[PDB]
């Protein structure tokens, strides 16, 4: 595993270490979005900051199940549930959770 | 795509934001086929 | 565990798709049996019923009294392999001086075999093809003149940078096959395996390639399957100046090792496009020739 | 005893009293896909009955003057019952079939309808007419839906191929002197294990006349062809929100 | 080792690392009814994966006043995925659920919420206030859909039982200081082997808080509740056009 | 045949229940087995856990030291049969002279046992309930008097002619069962079997009998189950003139050969009709005593 | 945090079927990936420059 670039958004130099991380806060309980991306591994976005993104360069082709695990980094006082969804081709970007 | 599905819950003297760190890797059915240049090259001109 | 009657009594999930009939060996014609005068009621292979879809089983042996006949003639000559692995001509690519499409001593082309009505037609005979194939490069000026160039073509799989100059970096070919070659020397000469993601390309999608609502705009990309898009084939004299002569590269493929499933019609109006089966409407004509009256040869 | 016959198959049961025998495509029957074949690891849903049945979908009029019409499969059940319900949840689908077109007449009409499959069945245009216009078939064209669509050109099937040779596909004939219906099943054809049932229609049926329909000022002019088909041995993968195309 | 849980059906699955073990109501587990059970002839579909999956319906926001809600089942998923059309496209339905509702705060906050499972959870009214006026409750009060509805009478659980008593059915508790969500898993509960999904709910689903939220001013204020369910082991059969009531 | 392993290993369609837990038998109380003290370190049974959901497994013998003590309390009188086969009234027909209701000589009483509190809230206590019940007939004039009039009862299950009058056809009674007997007679008894379509019926039915759109009009049919409805039940003077006395009919239900399922919360609030569970809002009553603080008696 | 990657699959976070995998996973390997010859030097010999 490397590190995804979910956060993709900021580009001046000094704050490319931001790329590495997205942020959660206290919201206000509507099951709000937190982030989306591509699952598409061998496309431009986040993937490419990925050691696999990147070996994936050089070949044409593909196959297989990837994983993506996510690390919570907030205060050990800090609780909550996510729901992260993984939606197969055809379906649009979703509406709502 | 990620959606809070209760709350990110903190109490009093606790940071009201904190991140998440993503890592991605591939299962053991993983593979690939057909080699072919990246498609990017490193270099604008010559090398010195 | 299952216990209800229905589901243990199932047929949901066999995977042995049962055949109805099987291949038998057949290296030469069909030999014929001596036959007598059949004078019998009850007994008639003459009447058929075309409507159930089957062609017809009458054979020469009950239609008329017939001899023996030891037939011999081979059926070798019409095995798909020795009908297709014929090379035939299947691109060109044009790399003139001071002309309007490649005066930059490159080229790229798009790997389409569907440009040359002979070879297209031959191979649209079926829907689904696999196959290995072996290409030929034949190099010469315009006048068929051989000259001391040294030329590289490179194939660009899907994904890979396509060359934009004949000084591109792309030309490294680090990972990418070259073949670097002299028109004095023979025609150059590579094995090429079967590298779709399916199964076997196909010379007919009828669909589209991605989901959306498909209006006028996207509806060139009807019958575009990328399972059938290999990539690009590029070629360029080696040098940062001009080369001194035009040239041309004429592209042969001949089939090996080739697999076809489901027969169709063949086509009988001429090509219009690559990407497509497009006709001329106001000049359609019949399949063969005509004659004055059915009566009358 | 080959001219009666019954199909029943889930909650449905059709009977005929003139039909012409079945016609097996490629020989062979329909059947799940394998462990070997398949790919996509998920487990697949097989909803059998609520799916494997006789939905009866369009009614057209054979007149003196019909050029033949084609339907696209799956697009004509994209939208009806279960079928099309599993149809639009999932992103894969593989299925069979078993099509069974209705023409029944009366002992002093004749006429000859070819009825065939023909798979990866792509449409083209007449080119602008001189064959100089790039065209393309809109998509109301290509997936004509339950409706199905007449044919401009059925000598050259409205893609540059002769119906002379149709016959090389799995086909039968409704030809009113002898049957009143076809029967055809037909496997899952493709170069792929599972597939789009929206953005793929893996094969087209073509019911054109060949021999007109004709008769005599008082019998009933009213001759309409009923197309019923059925799915057989569904499978669907890769769930999801619902999607129309 | 018991405050840690996973639950996967379907390609759905649910992780809690503050569990409180998990209920399997009456004792026994959802089963498919068997031969001697049935009634009905027609061979009924399981979908199986495509039907039997965690669905995540609705969140509710816990509220130092909040009353209690209930929803019912299985009215709340009727019009929601591949189980919501065979509910439709059916007649006769059975299933059991998992039902995991969620509700995670701080060790700061404070609360209890029980959390049951009351079959066949009628209903009633208060008659006008004085008791001389026959009223009933609406369409939209007996069959509330995914949204749930709030209790008006908690203490009698609008329909004049004591809620006290309500720990006699299958239930947990969230005890913020101790767990963050109660899994229930229950069984189909009828006197006859299948049942219409749509004029029958076979029970109902209460979301109490018996102890009021409570937390200091700077905590996080939002707590929500959020409902999660999957049936398990569904039956359809008595196909037919969809109908949703 | 089924040969795609996910088939062969479903679980598809077992009908086996399979439960956690199993009955034993228990004819009297637990005893009680010497205990003493304990002073350990891990082992702690007076601490639990009610978020689980299920009640304190902690014992006499491990809270405090115990004696031993052969309990042969019997446990006999708490089975469903011993609770419920106590008969009790569920239903009144009044037969008056010069009155409102019935005038007419006949009466046709809806088979509902909700209309009296007692009965009604003991078999609440349960969702549903399959049983057979043995019924029993007191009637006398309203002074609780005793004369010579003959009776006729008749059951008229759904779908029979109900009787119109004291002399409609239908009390020829050819197949519905009716009982003849006299004021001076003992009452009449008889056994009704458990006649549900159903295999059980059901105090409450969260739902609604018929599809299609349940505006307001409809709301009254909420909660109502026909599986529940057995019919009706008419009583008439047995004559062609006017009864000279005017009659009360008292129903008692006594239910033997019980079983039932699912237990639920007992009613604490008023009852105020017998087709639902409505209450008085405006008078939502606590379920017990109450007292003036918490710290005191 | 303890430096191992996931070892959750496919198996455990979803019901999935059995497939027979035969992919080769022969083009991946050291000699496959860097046996291609690619351009590394060029010298030039030019007249008068
Ligand atoms: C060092 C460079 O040498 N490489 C030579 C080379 C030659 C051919 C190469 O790929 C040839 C692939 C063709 C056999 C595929 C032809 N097909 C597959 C099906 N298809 C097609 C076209 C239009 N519509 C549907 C299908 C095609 O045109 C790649 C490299
Ligand atoms: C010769 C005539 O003698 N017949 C006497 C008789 C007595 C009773 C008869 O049926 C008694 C059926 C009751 C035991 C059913 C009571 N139940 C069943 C459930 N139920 C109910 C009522 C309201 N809401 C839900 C359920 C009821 O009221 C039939 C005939
Ligand atoms: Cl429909
Ligand atoms: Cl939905």
């Amino acid at each position: 595993e490397t590190i995804l670039e979910v956060n993709n958004v900021p580009t001046n130099a000094t704050s490319l270490m931001e790329r590495l991380r997205f942020p959660v806060s206290a919201q206000a309980g509507k099951g709000e979005l937190c982030a989306v991306f591509r699952a598409d591994p061998g496309r431009n976005g986040p993937w490419q900051s990925t050691l696999l993104g990147q070996l994936c360069g050089y070949y044409t082709q593909w196959s297989g199940s990837l994983e993506v695990t996510f690390m919570f980094t907030g205060s050990f006082m800090a609780t909550g549930k996510m729901l992260i969804a993984y939606t197969p081709p055809g379906g649009p970007l979703p509406k709502d959770r | 795509s990620i959606w809070y599905q209760t709350n990110y819950v903190v109490p009093i003297g606790a940071p009201n934001t904190a991140y998440i760190i993503a890592l991605a890797a591939a299962q053991k059915n993983f593979t690939m086929k057909l080699c072919k240049d990246a498609s990017d090259i490193l270099q604008t001109g010559t090398i010195q | 565990g299952d216990r209800v009657a229905d589901v243990i009594e199932s047929s949901i999930g066999d995977s042995v798709s049962r055949a109805l009939t099987h291949a038998l060996p057949a290296p030469t014609g069909q030999n014929t049996q001596v036959s007598s005068h059949r004078l019998d009621t009850g007994k008639v292979p003459a009447l058929q019923a075309a409507e159930i879809g089957a062609s017809s089983n009458a054979s020469d042996e009950s239609m008329i009294e017939t001899r023996c006949v030891l037939n011999s003639h081979s059926t070798a000559e019409t095995t798909l392999d020795s009908f297709f692995s014929r090379a035939g001509l299947v691109g060109e690519i044009d790399l003139p001086l001071k002309g309007t499409t490649n005066p930059n001593g490159y080229a790229n082309w798009d790997i389409d075999i569907t440009g040359y009505a002979q070879m297209r037609r031959k191979v649209e005979l079926f829907t689904y093809m696999r196959f290995d194939a072996e290409f030929t490069f034949v190099a010469c000026t315009p006048t068929g003149e051989v000259v001391p160039q040294l030329l590289q073509y490179m194939f660009v799989p899907p994904g890979a940078p396509k060359p934009d100059s004949r000084e591109s970096l792309a030309w490294q070919t680090a990972t990418n096959p070259s073949v670097f070659v002299k028109l004095s020397d023979p025609p150059a000469q590579v094995s090429v395996p079967f590298m779709s993601p399916a199964s076997a390309y196909q010379w007919f999608y009828d669909g589209y390639p991605t989901f959306g609502e498909h209006k006028q705009e996207k509806d060139l990309e009807y019958g575009a399957c990328p399972n059938n898009m290999m990539g690009t084939f590029s070629v360029r004299t080696v040098g940062t100046s001009k080369s001194k002569y035009p040239l041309v590269v004429r592209i042969y493929m001949r089939m090996k090792h080739v697999r076809a499933w489901i027969p169709r019609p063949m086509r009988n109006q001429n090509y219009l496009f690559k990407a497509n089966p497009n006709y001329a409407g106001n000049s359609i004509k019949p399949t063969g020739a005509s004659r004055t009256a059915i009566t009358t040869l | 005893s080959d001219r009666v016959a019954q199909l029943t198959i889930g909650n449905s049961t059709i009977t005929t009293q003139e039909a012409a025998n079945i016609i097996v495509g490629y020989g062979e029957w329909p059947s799940y896909c394998s462990d070997s074949d398949a790919t996509a690891v998920d487990k697949p849903t097989r909803p059998d009955v609520s799916v494997n049945r006789f939905y009866t979908l369009d009614t057209k009029l054979w007149e003196k003057s019909s050029k033949g019409w084609y339907w696209k499969f799956p697009d004509v059940l994209t939208e009806t019952g279960v079928f099309g319900q599993n149809a639009q949840f999932h992103y894969l689908y593989r299925s069979g079939f078993c099509i069974h077109v209705q023409c029944n007449a009366s002992k002093f009409h004749q006429g000859a309808l070819l009825v065939a499959v023909l798979p990866e069945y792509v449409i083209g245009t007449v080119a602008g007419g001189t064959g100089t216009e790039d065209t393309h078939p809109p998509y109301k064209q290509t997936q004509p839906g339950a409706d199905g669509f007449e044919l401009q050109h059925p000598y050259v099937l409205d893609a540059g191929i002769p119906i002379s040779q149709l016959t090389v596909c799995p086909h039968q004939w409704i030809n009113l002197r002898t049957n009143n219906c076809a029967t055809i099943i037909v496997p899952y054809i493709n170069a792929l294990p599972f597939d789009s049932a929206l953005n793929h229609c893996n094969f087209g049926l073509l019911v054109v006349p060949i021999s007109p329909l004709d008769y005599d000022q008082g019998a009933t002019p009213v001759i309409p062809i009923t197309i019923t088909l059925a799915p057989m041995c569904s499978e669907f993968a890769g769930l999801r929100q619902a999607v129309t195309q």
